[PDB]
Order: structure tokens, then C-alpha cells, then sequence
């Protein structure tokens, strides 16, 4: 399970 | 008013052009100017950590910790929240609930809880915590100040939870674990390359929250002299660290609060960055004690593009096959997410009984779920003309059931006349199968001339109709959820100005190509197209471009394989009886119920196909549809009610209080009513052991 909710631009 | 600065950045001009309010455009310009002069963002920040880099249950505690739970909630799922609150409650902890400003129904239900228990309070301030918004950090930081000043609440740890979280271990183990490590802070880092984390989070971009939207305004530099980190925004922080974050005035805390006021997803890196650069850096454990159901294959579809100027992801809902994951022993974990009762309740039930045991035999409602989707105090203007029209129709469908269910040759004491508007509407689920709507409404019993309050259960008729192919199901609706693979418009309620979406569900097998045909209520073929069903395909969907308004009535969608029929389904485009929550007028009815402006729904025509598929167009039915299009009042109500009755069934109807209809049960005595017992979500008195469950 990698964390962080941001996608890209 | 012109800006104080020349504004030339592409992103800022695009933001000013799309903004809707004067106040918002002013705030945008002011922010841009200040950053332009280099007076907005800090460029270098002091690091106080002496380290070179990062730091990194069956006993009874003599001095157990007391926990402050901060619940940040939104939506309609009040009963699932009540079940979870029941699982985590103990008289020694504290519960501080912030309800999104936009969820007034939920806030009214939460208020009833806070009034029952002295260790439960609600935030008097309420923010509109949009996804990714900067306001989520403002929410946390304000609740920390509030909580530190409540001297009657001596708490030791801070834990944040949403309405989609659930515990996977008992309260006794949580306290024992935290009681042993009370000087630690629990945060999880991204676990990858830091440069890629910064780019993907947009931390080098400037964001501004205004009008419930996150506007991207340009670039900015990462300040020098500090290590930037981030990961999950779900954590547990001890009181000593919360005190530091809240009251410290040193260089690190001051500049970081300024930096993160204009940051997308700020709670995913603010607390990681402060801690690692602060005097408390040696207390960090790289583990937030959570299981997050990431499935970035399905949850990264840039589904928030209309709310923020960025692409985001979110975790999936757990299903029953995931239960074994809650039993892992690799690392300590105490909570998990996500859960949705309207998506899958079985796994929630499995988990609750595993931690706290089965309910007594004969307990009712364990496999059911009720969710309120309209409550009168919020007003009919919060509904749409579609839902208002159809909820009225469902109520009338129930009143006609009551009359026909009494068999007499004298006066029928089950004849009713409807009054006013629906008081509430509920979704009804049984064994994870959608059962329809429950409508509470008022009506006069005509035999005794007395007002009565009733609840009606309406259920949709099955319409899917199916040589061993791959197709499993086909459905038409709106608001398709690509992550959970379902329509969030559960009833498939549609009006003439709606844009339907067709979905298909496939099983395993070789690749195949199929044809889709849309047919309107007078046999006009609106669209045709072929789709490729790859070997690995499980769901397919497409929204055909149809000129509006759509002709009202029962539409049909057919699937063929080289002209060989496969299956069909039907859906209802209902005529509207309301315009601006007012009885529709003749001139607005004619504009809305006579099909799209351009005689044709698309550019290409399909008249060449009507004979081939045996869909002849009856000249009489066409003229009758034109005649129907000009009707109002009683004639229109009779047309709608004849349509609804052909696609919906009134399963049952009950009375909430005394009634003169001798054949109607009391709602509390039913299995299906929102008034019936639901002990798994009911909150009573605190037991001797300090629990509610």
C-alpha cells in the first residue's frame, strides 16, 4: 500500500 | 475594479475567467500580486531537528491513555456512522464531531447524539471541506485549539476518523498499545521517491480555496533548509506534539502555516514536514496504524476535475473477500477504510461480530439498511423537479394500493386524498440488494375525514431480458461511479432533459464485438454503435449524444450480435409535473414533452433500420404522443401515473399512528419500515463496562 492521494497534473 | 498588478500567468487568467463571484475574482488577483512581489511564500525555513535524517498487547495498563476522537463527516449515511460510533465508544474517551456545512440532515442527527452523552460534542463552526481543499487543515488546527482549551477533557492522544472508517481491533487493545508508546507520533510516509511525490502532489504549485473550488494560480519554490515529506493524512498524534503545533511561535511553525494555507491536500504533508524538522523529530513512527484499501487501477480516474484544478485518487470500498486482510500480523493496525453500507454491508457485519460477538437470536434488521435521501426541513427547493415529480407519483401509487386491498360493498374506509409534499424519502436495502424507496406522506382518510401519516414502499419492476454469450447484465442510469462500478442514481430516475448512460457487465471469455440500439417510446431509433468487448473486460459504458429534450415514455435498449438478438432492457423518461417546484404550465409543458428541438436526436438517421428490426411506427401513437405533450393538470397526472405504474410496484403501505383503514399495519411492526427496530444502529444507555455495544 503506497500512500499519497495526489495524481498528476 | 482593475488589479493592483499586471496579471499575465496563463493559469491565473484561466482561473479569473472561470470564477463566478466578484469576491472570488478579487481574492484571486490579490493572492497572485502578493506572490508576484515575493511577499507571500517563505523562501528559507529554520530546521531545529538535531538528527541527520529521519528517526523511525494483552496486558492491562495501570495508567491507561484517554483518547480524543475527531470525526470529520459528511453525506447521508447517518445509521452507518451510528454503528461505528457504537463500536468505538468508551466513557473514558472524548468525541468531537465536525459536520460539513453542506450536510444539514446529518448535522441534525449528530446533534441528537451529543445531547445524550457528556463526552460527545459537536463543533459550532462548520466548514465546507471539499476534497483536497486547504480547509481540511484549518479544520484540524482549529479543533486542536478547541480541544487543548477544554480543561475538563484530559486526553493523551489525537485520532481523526471519517464516516467511512471502522475499527479492526477492540478498544481494550487500542488503549493497551497506545499506553505503552505514549510519547510516539504515528504518521505514514509515501514510501517512494521524494521528488516524484512533490510533483504528483502539486506542492510546487500555488492553490487558493474560494467558492468551494481549488484554483491553481502558478508555480512556487520549495523553501530551502528543511526536509519536505508526506504521505497519508490519517494519523495519531500525542498531546505534546499538538501543543507544539498549536502554540509554538518559532520559525518552523510560523512559516509552514503560511505555506500550507495555499496548498492542495495540505494535511498529507504538513504534519510530516513539521515533525521531522521540529525538536520532536525523534518521536516519529513510520506507521499510521491504518489499512487503506488502495486500488489505484480503479480509484485514479481524475474524478475530481470539477472541484479542483488537479487530478486526484481515493481508496476503494472493502468487500467480503477482503476480510482476511484485517487479520494480518505483520504490523500493528487498528483501523481500516473504506466502508459503504449502500455498496456492501456484509463485510461490515462480518467485522463487527468478529470483534464484539453476535447479536441475540431474533434480533431484527441485521441484514437491512436504511438511508435518508430527503428530509422535509431541508425544503423542496433542495430537491429537483424530477425527484419531486416522481416522489409525488410513488405516494399516489401507494394510496391506490390501500383502496384496492379492502374488499367491501359498503363505504371503502381505505380511500385517501393526498396532502402537501413528501416528508422524507429513504433508500431500502436487504441483503445488499436494493429494494426501492420508502416515502412518508400525509393524506386525508375520506371515510372519517381525518388526516393520517403513512409510509409507502415502492419497488422497481424487473426489465432485463436475455447461445452461451458473455453478457451478464445491462442497465441505464446517470451518475456512474467508475471506481465502485455502479450508478449512484439508485432508482434510475430520469427526466426529459437528462442524458442517460448505458452500462453493460461481462463475464470472462474471448474477445467479442456487439451492437447497441436505442429506441424511444414511439419506435424512433435514436442511435446505433458497435463496441469491442476485450477478453479482460468486465464493465463497459457509453453516453450517446442525444439532442434534448428526450421524448417522454418507456425507452428500450437492445444488444445484438451480428443481428442476432442477445438481450434488452427498459428505462423510463418521466414527464414532469413541476417547474421551479410549481405546477407546470401549458407553455412550458409543450416545450419539454414533445421531443428534441431538431426533429432528430442525432446527426445520422436510422430510419433505414425500423423495418429490419420489426419496429414499425404507428401513425396513431405518434399523434397521441403529440397530444400527450400539451396536457397539464389532471390529464398530465394521469399520463405520468400510468407510466409509473407500468414500471414500479407498490409493495406495501403502513400507518405511523392510528388509522381507520382496517387492513393496514402499524409501521413499527413491519420488517421494512424506516420506523421498524434497527438495534445495530440504535444507541442506548452506557453499560457498567463503559461501552454502548
Amino acid at each position: 500500500e503506497e500512500e499519497g492521494s495526489g495524481g498528476p497534473q | 475594479q482593475p488589479p493592483k498588478c499586471d496579471i499575465s500567468g496563463k493559469e491565473a487568467i484561466s482561473a479569473l475567467s472561470r470564477a463566478k463571484s466578484k469576491h472570488c475574482r478579487q481574492e484571486i488577483g490579490e493572492t497572485y500580486c502578493r506572490h508576484k512581489l515575493g511577499l507571500l511564500m517563505p523562501e528559507k525555513v529554520t530546521r531545529f531537528c538535531p538528527l541527520e535524517g529521519k528517526a523511525n498487547v494483552e496486558y492491562m495498563p495501570a495508567n491507561p491513555v484517554r483518547i480524543a476522537f475527531v470525526l470529520v463527516v459528511h453525506g447521508r449515511a447517518s445509521r452507518q456512522l451510528q454503528r461505528m460510533f457504537k463500536a468505538i465508544y468508551h466513557k473514558d474517551h472524548f468525541y468531537y464531531i465536525h459536520v460539513d456545512k453542506r450536510s444539514n440532515y446529518l448535522h441534525r442527527q449528530v446533534l441528537q447524539v451529543s445531547r445524550q452523552y457528556s463526552n460527545v460534542r459537536v463543533t459550532p463552526w462548520r466548514m465546507a471541506t471539499i476534497w483536497g481543499g486547504a480547509s481540511l487543515l484549518s479544520t484540524y488546527l482549529q479543533s486542536m485549539r478547541d480541544l487543548l482549551e477544554m480543561t475538563d477533557w484530559p486526553w493523551d492522544f489525537f485520532i481523526n476518523l471519517s464516516a467511512a472508517d471502522y475499527p479492526i481491533r477492540t478498544n481494550d487493545q487500542l488503549v493497551a498499545f497506545l499506553s505503552r508508546y505514549r510519547d510516539m507520533n504515528f504518521l505514514k510516509s509515501h514510501g517512494r521517491d521524494n521528488a516524484r511525490f512533490i510533483r504528483k502532489q502539486g506542492l510546487d504549485r500555488l492553490f487558493l480555496e474560494c467558492d468551494a473550488h481549488m484554483w491553481r494560480l502558478g508555480d512556487r519554490r520549495i523553501p530551502e533548509g528543511i526536509a519536505v515529506d508526506g504521505g497519508s493524512d490519517w494519523f495519531l498524534l500525542n498531546r505534546r506534539f499538538v501543543e507544539y503545533v498549536t502554540f509554538s511561535t518559532d520559525d518552523l511553525v510560523t512559516k509552514m502555516k503560511q505555506f500550507y494555507s495555499y496548498t492542495l491536500l495540505p494535511a498529507e504533508s504538513f504534519f510530516h514536514t513539521v515533525l521531522e524538522n521540529s525538536p520532536h523529530c525523534d518521536t516519529m513512527v513510520d506507521n499510521n496504524l491504518r489499512i487503506t484499501n488502495w486500488n489505484r487501477k480503479l480509484g485514479c480516474k481524475c474524478q475530481y476535475k470539477h472541484i479542483v484544478d488537479w487530478c486526484g485518487c481515493s481508496p476503494n470500498d472493502f468487500k467480503p473477500q477482503d476480510f482476511h486482510r484485517f487479520q494480518q500480523t505483520a504490523r500493528p493496525t487498528f483501523f481500516a477504510r473504506k466502508f459503504e453500507a449502500v455498496v456492501n454491508q456484509e463485510i461490515i457485519g462480518q467485522l463487527d461480530y468478529y470483534l464484539y460477538g453476535n447479536y441475540p437470536a431474533g434480533t431484527p434488521g441485521l441484514r437491512s439498511y436504511w438511508e435518508n435521501v430527503y428530509d422535509e426541513p431541508d425544503g423542496i427547493h433542495s430537491l429537483s423537479d424530477v425527484t419531486l415529480t416522481l416522489y409525488h407519483s410513488f405516494a399516489r401509487l401507494g394510496l391506490r394500493r390501500a383502496e384496492t386491498s379492502l374488499h367491501t360493498d359498503g363505504e371503502n374506509s381505505c380511500r385517501y386524498y393526498p396532502m402537501g409534499h413528501p416528508a422524507s424519502v429513504h433508500l431500502y436495502f436487504l441483503a445488499d440488494r436494493f429494494q426501492g424507496f420508502l416515502i412518508k406522506h400525509h393524506a386525508t382518510n375520506l371515510a372519517v375525514s381525518k388526516l393520517e401519516t403513512l409510509e409507502t414502499w415502492v419497488m422497481p419492476k424487473k426489465v432485463f431480458k436475455i447461445d452461451f454469450g458473455r453478457l451478464q447484465f445491462s442497465e441505464v442510469g446517470t451518475d456512474w461511479d467508475a471506481k465502485e462500478r455502479l450508478f449512484r442514481n439508485f432508482g434510475g430516475l430520469l427526466g426529459p432533459m437528462d442524458e442517460p448512460v448505458g452500462m453493460q457487465k461481462w463475464g470472462k471469455g474471448p474477445n467479442v464485438t456487439v451492437t447497441v440500439i436505442w429506441v424511444d417510446p414511439v419506435n424512433v431509433i435514436a442511435a446505433t454503435y458497435d463496441i469491442l468487448i476485450e477478453s479482460t473486460a468486465e464493465f463497459t459504458h457509453y453516453k450517446p449524444p442525444l439532442n434534448l429534450p428526450l421524448r417522454p415514455g418507456v425507452w428500450t435498449v437492445k444488444i445484438l450480435h451480428h443481428w442476432v438478438p442477445v438481450a434488452e432492457t427498459k428505462f423510463l423518461v418521466a414527464p414532469l409535473t413541476f417547474s421551479n417546484r410549481q405546477p407546470i404550465k401549458p407553455e412550458e409543458a409543450l416545450k419539454l414533452h414533445n421531443g428534441p428541438l431538431r426533429n432528430a436526436y442525432m446527426e445520422q438517421s436510422f430510419q433505414s433500420l425500423n423495418p429490419v428490426l420489426s419496429l414499425p411506427i404507428n401513425p396513431a401513437q405518434v399523434e397521441q404522443a403529440r397530444r400527450n405533450a400539451a396536457s397539464t393538470g389532471t390529464a398530465l397526472e394521469g399520463w405520468l401515473d400510468s407510466l409509473v405504474g407500468g414500471m414500479w410496484t407498490a409493495m406495501d403501505i403502513c400507518a405511523t399512528g392510528p388509522t381507520a383503514c382496517p387492513v393496514m399495519q402499524t409501521c413499527s411492526q413491519t420488517a421494512w419500515s424506516s420506523f421498524s427496530p434497527d438495534p445495530k444502529s440504535e444507541l442506548g444507555a452506557v453499560k457498567p463496562d463503559g461501552r454502548l455495544r
